[PDB]
């Protein structure tokens, strides 16, 4: 079993920059390497075979280097479709995938655009209260979400999803929900949630 | 040339890949999985003639790679599953012969999930608000993965975001959003379509306002 080292797992680089990955084996491997891209959603799409040879229709922009050991995968002026994961594959002997390497590209601070969401009927009738927030194409991933009940904090009974980087955005969106029984749902009016000088978004159950 | 493979699906603690379009019998063959990290491992190859089997240590004996030339299909079965829970996919080496290739087409992919939690549709529930509007679904309570998130069968493209599901064991929950300009919603028509084939449960949920 040949063991494939690959570094470092994730990278974050500024558009037009340049960017480069490395894989180590634990044996010679004699050029017989390979690196695909993968997006989510897609087939792993190749990229580099035998070290350097660029596939047909692979901008130059990618390029690969190395011998015996050492090898390293390359990504010149940075562009936003390049935002995905990325591996190595030596096919020496047998096959040995390396760890992946994950890229995110820098940009320009952006605030979210936040929607709030009352329950809807059939939930509520099914003895259930979700109260849904989403902040949506902000920069960069680190955002909070505060959940205010009547004008009070409420901390139990939240979930929390970010995507990956949008890859033609080079923003996130983020999804914070508030599980609450039907029961206690009633008793109150107003539901709020905050993003953080914060953005404020709300209802009334009238 | 395609590889199309059939399930998959879930089990407590057989896949098969059919083959058209190039000559079968001529290159070896492989399978890869996904696990939940994004992490690509190999699993399995076969040679040209069924003769060659390989297996890496963190699969052998559990597993068996096994191939029918005459159907053009290629199989792989499975024993002992664990944290074996990923997306497997069958793959073709980039050339013929009994020599080592790269990878140059890929199956669509078929989800394993090994778990000791039991299949469980998902309820599904409009996001109605209460220049452009932000709609919405809640997809909550199902097992295992995946689900399948579309709006208006797949017309409404940009402008939406699907979160990743999350866990609150032993179920997930996920929900999708969607933008469109002002007006052409509640004028036209928005249906966020779900699907949870381990479930064979399919709803389609019209956004209606107030």
């Amino acid at each position: 079993d040949i063991q494939m080292t690959q570094s470092p797992s994730s990278l974050s680089a500024s558009l037009g920059g340049k960017v480069t990955i490395t894989c180590k084996a634990s044996q010679d491997i004699n050029k017989y390497i390979a690196w695909y891209q993968h997006k989510p959603g897609k087939g792993p799409r190749l990229l580099i075979h035998y070290t350097s040879s660029l596939q047909p229709g692979i901008p130059s922009r990618f390029s690969g280097s190395g011998s015996g050991r050492d090898y390293s995968f390359s990504i010149s002026n940075l562009e936003p479709e390049d935002i995905a994961t990325y591996y190595c594959l030596q096919y020496d002997n047998l096959y040995t995938f390396g760890g992946g390497t994950k890229l995110e590209i820098k940009r320009a601070d952006a605030a979210p655009t936040v929607s709030i969401f009352p329950p809807s009927s059939e939930q509520l009738t099914s003895g259930g209260a979700s109260v849904v927030c989403f902040l949506n194409n902000f920069y960069p991933k680190d955002i909070n979400v505060k959940w205010k009940i009547d004008g009070s904090e409420r901390q139990n009974g939240v979930l929390n999803s970010w995507t990956d980087q949008d890859s033609k955005d080079s923003t996130y969106s983020m999804s914070s929900t508030l599980t609450l029984t039907k029961d206690e749902y009633e008793r109150h009016n107003s539901y709020t949630c905050e993003a953080t000088s914060p953005i404020v978004k709300s209802f009334n159950r009238n | 040339v395609k590889l199309q493979e059939s399930g998959g699906g879930l089990v407590q603690p057989k896949l098969s890949c059919a083959a058209s379009g190039f000559t079968f019998s001529s290159y070896t063959m492989s399978w890869v999985r996904q696990t939940p990290e994004k992490r690509l491992e190999w699993v399995a190859y076969i040679s040209n003639g069924g003769g060659g089997t390989y297996y890496p240590d963190t699969v052998k004996g559990r597993f068996t790679i096994s191939r029918d030339n005459a159907k053009n299909t290629l199989y792989l079965q499975m024993n002992s599953l664990k944290e074996d829970t990923a997306m497997y996919y069958c793959a073709r080496p980039s050339r013929g012969g009994s020599s080592y290739w790269y990878f140059d087409v890929w199956g669509a992919g078929t989800t394993v999930t090994v778990s000791s939690a039991k299949t469980t549709p998902p309820s599904v529930y409009p996001l109605a608000p209460g220049s452009m509007v932000t709609l919405g679904c809640l997809v909550k309570g199902y097992f295992p993965e995946p689900v399948t998130v579309t709006w208006n069968s797949g017309s409404l493209s940009s402008g939406v975001h699907t979160f990743p599901a999350v866990l609150q064991s032993d179920l997930y929950t996920l929900s999708s959003s969607v933008t469109v300009p002002s007006s052409t919603w509640p004028s036209e028509t928005v249906t966020c379509n779900v699907a949870h084939p381990a479930s064979s449960t399919k709803v389609d949920k019209k956004i209606v306002p107030r």
